């Protein structure tokens, strides 16, 4: 807390009990557990070896100092810079002790992740989604099958690489009686504006060279 | 071609293709397709109408923004054809009935409406034109239809000698009047009355082909001036054809409605028609030259009398 | 903080159990339901009379785009694109040259009506007050062609409303 | 209700109905990889129209072997268990 | 090193094992899908055009990935099966619409630009 | 599985909820599964979020869930602020909360009334659709739209209140808890209400806390947990309101707690207005918050700052975050990630109707057929969000 | 009695135009944000029933359909479906933005651009949301394009 209206005050005290919280499951689960780091706005981030998908998610959510009952939320991001492009993300609740954790894993198109249905059954859908949408697999998923594309959609929509407005717009044609499916035709292009400012915005961030 | 009709893009709905096609009768079973084939390319399209404003309502998801027009005209009129003319890289002329009324008599339909057309296009200085003839227009024949058909053959054939008149047979189709004739008008409350139909020789073709067809002479160069017919490619006879259909209709069958208002049925010129023998003119150029192939009428007859079919069949002998 | 909200006890008394007992056999907290509603029948209805009536509105409503001009009569835009690079949808197209006497000044400009979202971005963005919403709703066509605006259409818009648009303006420039 | 032999006569007859068999090279002991020479794929259709001919099922695994009209014969053998 | 963790089938000997299960399982369904989308074209027809997007897929080395499309097809199955799909969604493998697009160079040059 | 059924709303009734098609597993008259199928909505809103300024997609947020607007811009503004690093001014984050009861109230009138159009209750859909009519002015007489007001901003709000508008909305407070007592006064007492939302939908307090579930569905079955007084984040922790809290678990009382809620609603705006502080709206920072027109034509900066901020946005510190409110079906929240240019990377949006749908299988087990109606209802489903 | 052919049909025909719009059932497509505001026209405010505009009537005995909000891919051969059971006459209305254009959703891969595609409209609706307001004027605006049709007169003229 500090006397500036245009600036966020820091709650370093939860910030502390993070970085304490922190060793106590590195120590906990070194066999997966890559990296642990805790963001400035007070959210804890753990890296997790794919395989330890069930070990620590089932351990935080029963553990007697975790007690993370409820899964806030699980997603991908797709990041086509890196040769394990998708990278999952768990976010984690708890009602008893009021704190939140972030969980990522790393994986790819051809290595699927573990069902984490087991471990919530939250993640019911949500895995249905990550598929869907992205094209990562989930073993032994119970039913895994596309939730919001359209039927017979030719290709996994939220990927980097694909186009945003699609491969065919439907159309409807009295010659067949039927809606049908052609190549896009866009009556006018998405005009693609270039945003970036050229001079460094944080130094902070700054990456090396190379 | 002129600078606006260059070709644009690939041939899609929104593509630009450069036929500034003027339709008129557009809004028959025959006309639908050949707009919604032309508003298939994004080919700008004027649609001049009589009808209700409503009645033209289906014909425009068939084309892209500013590319379907519904203007009014008259056939009695002529200054209201020349501004849906003005402009057209081609005109295609579609008028017809399968009756008379008390305005228009076949021939108002078939000769002079047909005429008064090709003048216009003629004095607009239209590059090209079309026209649908009848596969058996004879001045001799029996049938008034043809008989006013065959006289409006010639006048487009003089008024217009460049103008590609087209002379298909019957004509089958989802909305055709010629499959759904015999399925329903024939049998509902009415036992076959058919006259002995044991001569007669019946070649119709599938409306797609002819959709098709009249696509590929607008853009043919060598098409100009020529005549065409269109006819199915296995021939049959009028009484085979009729116990056929009520197999795929399901509908009971023994082998053997006057003129009123409204839309008559059965009218007593139309039966002359059905009786009328398919002409064979081996020498007309015909589908297969225009880079189209007939569709039997076995693969597609199915899909028309589905829904005669309330709620396995060895197709029709032929006859050579 | 937090309370309990079904958690009554019914007293097991003789009296209070033939209350519940005389409930269910003569309907009375039904018998009061058609009460509320008997009330609602003498009272005034909310309805206004359309077209006749309009439904209140404020100096900041959101309607139909158009394009205003100084008190001389030239028009306030100048072709700077900041209202088609902040146009959420996309809905704005602008094309611009030096007119005949050498000033920034339109050439095409189009917002097409279908794709807008109504989101009053443009209006914020306008440097000189060009480009504004007038307090029209009711233009609904017949056809899609008609909601593509292009600047003659926002240019007669603009001309149109203009009586009222600066009103509103008026009264309304100081919050912004 | 037996017939070994009727077991060499369908199987000739039906591998005949499938439309890429040419009927002259034909044989009890023809090879469908060389003689007829037709795809993987299209046998297992016709293993599927034997299911059908012979009334019953057939694993996949035995119909990854059975490259000769006689497998069909042979293998049928103890699926039918008849003993001419 | 090459040490990736496999899907379901070790070694393409297992993997093709479930295309010719997954064949039969189309082979056997196109009959019911014509029926019961009362489409308008033969029980043949749906075979023949089964055959191509399988035979495209011919080229496949990969065992993950030919899980992966093994994978794939089990939903349009199921899809197919329960009726989830619509006669629309049927017949989009056939492009009726779709008019000859060209193919050779000459009718390119002579059509537009795409190469 | 005898006979299942495709029970669908795609010939959408009266309710406005969306279009949603279900697919049921029966077992003569009593329902044995169910499988609904969402992506009849899917709009690929979270999609094209990734090429929007972060000022350009928060109209996006505001479509989500289209009934609790201002709720949906709050979560997405206190992610952006979360990362940019910076606090709105006190003011904004009165008239922030002020509209976050007020768009509470709208919600539930549309959850409770609808939740009762469905059972074939239809004179409680209109007199309190009335007062959303009114509140819609509020929304309105701020941002000049009726409901995708888009009011809330990264950085406050974007307009202050017109003068006689709090002197307004303190009008219709006063006189509002009289429409609630007449609302109770035909459904809580009711016992053909009674019968169709007693008993039906249980859920259990461990379960709900395993699929997912928040807000009234947590605290519907006695589960104490409100993120508006565990996680408070812009005022409440300095109002007074008690978090409602049933004990059966079944529909019936979260019918009582949203109704409840609404009341708890009152309290907190006869606070807001009493309360009320001066000051300015927007964060004084020119960078985040672009200067007003009097300042932009005036001075040099001051239009540099408006040249930039509404052609290529605020620059945002590379990282990502997680953030969520008590939206008033639910726990609402982004992932929001940004890479450090003026675009978002990625946002997943945690709509709480999604996990709140995906339990109705487990719901629904050995109900009959028609309390499908009554169950979906309770869970306050707007697909808006579902799919995004 | 005394009239001409040509008067005599007016007059029989201006009454079934004023029948069919005096009384139209519209079936609702609340597919998005838009669909409140049917709700809110349907409201005690503006009461879209005192123009005898029922509130509910069965898809399958409709007299216009009112796309109100976004059209999916997967949701579009629902609507197309649904517009083929109404007996004619039949008006479809286009309510708001995204069932115009795609609104804000026009470059969404899984958006019709603009519900015309899959039906052809009649009367079409800006705005998203189109005020309760506006959207009552359309339905006015409706009838008056109703009642300058001539079914009949063009039917004497064939
Ligand atoms: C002759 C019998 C033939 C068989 C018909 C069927 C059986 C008889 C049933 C008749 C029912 C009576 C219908 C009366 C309609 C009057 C409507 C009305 O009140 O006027 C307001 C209407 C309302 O107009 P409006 O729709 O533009 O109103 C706009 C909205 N307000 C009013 C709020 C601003 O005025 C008209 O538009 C003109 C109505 C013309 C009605 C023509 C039909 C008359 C009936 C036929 C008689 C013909 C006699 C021979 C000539
Ligand atoms: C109808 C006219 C509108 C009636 C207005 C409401 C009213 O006057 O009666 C309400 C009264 C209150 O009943 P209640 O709220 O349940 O409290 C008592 C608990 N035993 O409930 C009553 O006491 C009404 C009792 C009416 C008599 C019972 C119905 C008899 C029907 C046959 C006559
Ligand atoms: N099945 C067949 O008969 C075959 C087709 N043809 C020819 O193809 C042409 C089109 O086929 P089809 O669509 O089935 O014919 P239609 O019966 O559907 O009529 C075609 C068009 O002509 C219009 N029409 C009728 N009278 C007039 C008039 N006085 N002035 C202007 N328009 C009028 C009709 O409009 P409205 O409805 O409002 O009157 C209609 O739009 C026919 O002319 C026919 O001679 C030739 C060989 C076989
Ligand atoms: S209101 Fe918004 S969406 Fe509409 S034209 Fe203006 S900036 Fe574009
Ligand atoms: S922001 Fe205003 S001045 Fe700039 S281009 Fe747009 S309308 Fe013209
Ligand atoms: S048209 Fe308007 S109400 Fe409908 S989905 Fe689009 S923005 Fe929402």
């Amino acid at each position: 807390a500090d006397t500036r209206p245009t600036v966020r005050p820091r709650n370093d005290v939860a910030h502390k009990q993070l970085s304490a919280f922190g060793e106590y499951v590195a120590e906990i689960l070194p066999k997966y557990v890559q990296q642990v780091q805790v963001s400035c706005f007070n959210e804890l981030e753990i890296c997790i070896h794919p395989d330890g998908v069930i070990p620590v998610l089932t351990f935080l959510r029963d553990h007697s100092n975790a007690q993370f009952k409820s899964l806030a939320d699980l997603t991908a991001v797709d990041i086509p810079t890196r040769q394990n492009r998708f990278e999952i993300v768990y976010n984690l609740l708890s009602l008893r002790f009021n704190s939140r954790i972030r969980v990522k894993t790393y994986t790819d198109e051809l290595t699927p992740i573990e069902s984490s249905v087991p471990v919530y059954k939250a993640a019911n859908w949500y895995e249905r989604e990550i598929w869907d949408m992205f094209g990562v697999f989930f073993a032994n998923h119970p039913d895994l099958r596309r939730i919001l594309t359209d039927y017979g959609f030719e290709g996994h929509p939220f990927r980097k690489d694909f186009p945003l407005s699609g491969y065919v717009e439907l159309r409807y044609d009295d010659e067949v009686k039927r809606v049908v499916a052609e190549p896009v035709e866009l009556a006018q292009e998405f005009r693609k504006f270039d945003l970036n400012s050229p001079w460094e915005a944080f130094p902070a961030y700054r990456q090396p060279p190379e | 071609l002129h600078h606006a009709v260059i070709p644009h893009g690939k041939g899609g709905r929104s593509s630009v293709s450069g036929i500034v096609a003027t339709v008129f009768g557009a809004t028959g079973f025959l006309g639908r397709y050949v707009v919604n084939h032309l508003g298939r390319m994004g080919s700008q399209v004027i649609v001049p109408h009589r009808c209700e404003p409503y009645d033209t309502m289906h014909l425009r998801p068939m084309g892209d923004l500013g590319q379907i027009i519904f203007m009014d005209w008259n056939g009695r009129d002529k200054d209201s054809i020349r501004r849906a003319v003005e402009h057209s890289s081609v005109v295609i002329n579609l008028v017809g009935r399968e009756w008379e009324t008390q305005n228009f008599d076949f021939e108002d339909v078939f000769v002079k409406i047909p005429q008064a057309i090709a003048q216009v296009s003629k004095e607009a200085g239209v590059e090209k034109f079309i026209h649908i003839s009848h596969l058996n227009a004879d001045i001799k024949s029996s049938s008034k239809y043809l008989r006013s058909k065959a006289v409006g053959e010639k006048e487009v054939r003089e008024t217009f000698p460049e103008a590609t008149i087209i002379k298909p047979a019957e004509i089958f189709g989802r909305e055709d009047r010629f499959l759904n004739y015999f399925a329903n008008i024939r049998w509902f409350g009415g036992v076959p009355l058919i006259s002995l139909g044991k001569k007669t020789v019946k070649q119709p073709v599938y409306i797609v082909d002819v959709t098709k067809g009249i696509i590929n002479a607008i853009k043919d160069p060598d098409a100009r001036g020529k005549t065409f017919a269109f006819v199915g490619p296995s021939r049959y006879l009028l009484f085979d054809l009729v116990q056929y259909v009520f197999a795929v209709a399901h509908r009971p069958f023994l082998p053997y409605f006057e003129i009123s208002p409204f839309e008559p049925w059965t009218t007593r010129d139309k039966v002359e028609r059905i009786h009328t023998t398919d002409k064979i003119l081996p020498h007309l150029p015909g589908l297969e030259d225009l880079g189209v192939e007939a569709t039997p009428l076995e693969l597609k007859a199915i899909e028309v009398l589905r829904r005669h079919r309330t709620y396995d069949v060895q197709p029709a002998k032929t006859i050579p | 903080t937090y309370k309990y909200v079904n958690l009554r006890e019914p007293s097991m008394d003789m009296k209070s159990v033939t209350d519940r007992a005389a409930q269910t056999l003569l309907w009375t907290e039904l018998i009061r339901g058609l009460g509320m509603t008997l009330s609602y029948l003498f009272r005034e209805p909310a309805t206004i009379n359309y077209p006749f009536e309009k439904g209140p509105l404020s100096p900041r409503f959101r309607g139909e785009h158009a394009l205003r001009r100084y008190p001389s009569g030239e028009e306030r835009c100048i072709a700077c694109k900041l209202c088609e690079a902040v146009c959420p949808a996309q809905a704005i197209t602008i094309e611009a040259e030096p007119r005949a006497d050498g000033s920034r000044r339109t050439t095409r400009y189009d917002i097409d009506m279908t794709k807008c979202i109504y989101c009053g971005f443009c209006q914020e963005a306008c440097p000189v007050d060009a480009i504004v919403e007038g307090p029209n709703f009711e233009f609904s066509t017949e056809t899609h062609e008609e909601l593509l605006y292009n600047k003659e259409k926002l240019l007669n818009n603009g001309d149109k409303w203009e009586a009222e648009i600066a009103a509103n303006i008026q009264a309304d420039y100081l919050y912004r | 209700p037996l017939t070994l032999e009727g077991i060499k006569d369908r199987v000739l007859y039906v591998l005949k109905l499938y439309d890429k068999i040419d009927p002259e090279k034909l044989s009890v002991n023809s090879h469908f990889m060389k003689d007829l020479g037709l795809d993987s794929l299209d046998q297992v259709e016709i293993i599927m129209a034997m299911e059908d001919e012979f009334g019953f099922e057939i694993p996949d695994i035995d119909a990854e072997k059975l490259m000769c009209p006689q497998e069909i014969v042979d293998y049928i053998a103890d699926k039918k268990d008849v003993y001419e | 090193s090459t040490s990736v963790k496999p899907i379901f089938s070790r070694d393409m000997n297992e993997a093709k094992r479930r295309v010719r299960e997954l064949y039969r399982a189309w082979y056997r369904e196109v009959p019911n899908t014509v029926h019961l989308f009362q489409l308008d074209i033969s029980v043949k027809q749906g075979r023949d055009k089964v055959r191509e997007m399988f035979k495209k897929n011919a080229h496949i080395t990969d065992p993950r990935v030919v899980d992966l499309l093994v994978i794939k097809g089990k939903m349009e199955l199921e899809e197919t099966i329960k009726v989830w799909k619509q006669r629309t969604h049927v017949m989009r493998f056939f492009h009726e619409t779709e008019a000859p697009r060209p193919k050779d160079f000459l009718s390119k040059f002579y059509v537009g630009h795409d190469p | 599985l005898v006979s299942n059924l495709t029970l669908n709303f795609g010939p959408q009734h009266p309710a406005a909820h969306g279009v949603l098609r279900l697919v049921m597993e029966l077992s003569g008259e009593m329902v044995r599964k169910c499988d609904p199928h969402i992506g009849l909505l899917h709009r690929g809103t979270e999609k094209l979020i990734e090429y929007k300024t972060y000022l350009q997609a928060l109209p996006y947020f505001d479509r989500l869930d289209y009934v609790s607007m201002m709720c949906n811009e709050q979560a997405y503004s206190l992610a952006v602020e979360k990362l940019l690093n910076i606090r709105p001014p006190p003011r904004a984050q009165w008239i922030r909360v002020l509209f976050g009861e007020i768009t509470r109230l709208l919600n539930h009138i549309m959850a409770v009334t609808t939740h009762a159009l469905d059972i074939g209750a239809m004179t409680p859909f209109f007199w309190m659709f009335e007062e959303r009519e009114k509140m819609f002015e509020f929304y309105e007489r701020v941002s000049g739209a009726r409901m995708h007001a888009a009011y809330v901003r990264p950085g406050g709000v974007h307009q202050d209140l017109p003068l006689g508008l709090m002197d307004d909305i303190y009008e219709f407070s006063k006189n509002f808890s009289l429409r609630i007592d007449e609302l109770e006064e035909m459904l809580t007492n009711n016992r053909i209400w009674r019968n169709r939302t007693v008993d039906i939908g249980i859920v259990t307090a461990e379960d709900a806390l395993n699929y997912g579930f928040s807000g009234v569905m947590l605290r519907g079955s006695g589960i104490q947990w409100d993120l508006r007084k565990t996680q408070p984040y812009d005022v409440y922790d300095q109002v007074e309101f008690d978090v409602p809290i049933g004990s059966r678990g079944d529909c019936y009382d979260r019918y009582l707690c949203r109704v409840e809620e609404m009341r708890q609603s009152i309290r907190i705006i006869s606070q807001c207005l009493n309360k009320m502080p001066p000051g300015e709206i927007k964060v004084d920072d020119a960078k985040v918050s672009p200067p007003k027109r009097a300042e932009m034509k005036t001075s040099m900066e001051s239009l540099i700052h408006h040249f930039k901020l509404y052609t290529e946005g605020y620059q945002v510190p590379p990282g990502a975050t997680y953030t969520a409110i008590e939206a008033p079906k639910g726990e609402f929240g982004v992932y929001l990630v940004s890479d450090g240019s003026s675009r978002p990377y990625r946002c997943k949006i945690k709509a709480p109707g999604f996990a709140h749908l995906a339990g109705l299988d487990k719901m629904s087990k050995g109900h009959m057929l028609a309390d499908v109606v009554a169950i979906i209802g309770t869970q306050d489903i707007v697909f808006g969000e579902v799919d995004r | 009695p005394s009239s001409r052919g040509e008067y005599v049909v007016a007059k029989l025909d201006d009454l079934i135009n004023w029948a069919r719009r005096s009384s139209l059932w519209p079936m609702t497509f609340g597919l998005a944000c838009c669909a409140v505001e049917m709700m809110h026209m349907a409201a005690p405010r503006y009461d879209m029933d005192r123009f005898g505009v029922v509130f509910r009537a069965s898809p399958r005995q409709s007299d216009v359909m009112i796309v109100a909000g976004t059209l999916t891919n997967k949701m579009a051969p629902a609507l197309r479906k649904v517009y083929d059971q109404m007996p004619e006459p039949r008006y479809v209305v286009s309510m708001g933005s995204c069932a115009n254009g795609g609104g804000y959703y026009h470059y969404s891969y899984s958006v019709v651009r603009g519900c015309d595609r899959i039906v052809p409209v009649d009367i079409y609706v800006p705005g998203c949301p189109p005020t309760a307001e506006a959207l009552l004027y359309g339905i006015l605006q409706l009838q008056k394009k109703i009642k300058r049709e001539k079914r009949l007169r063009i039917w004497y003229r064939r």
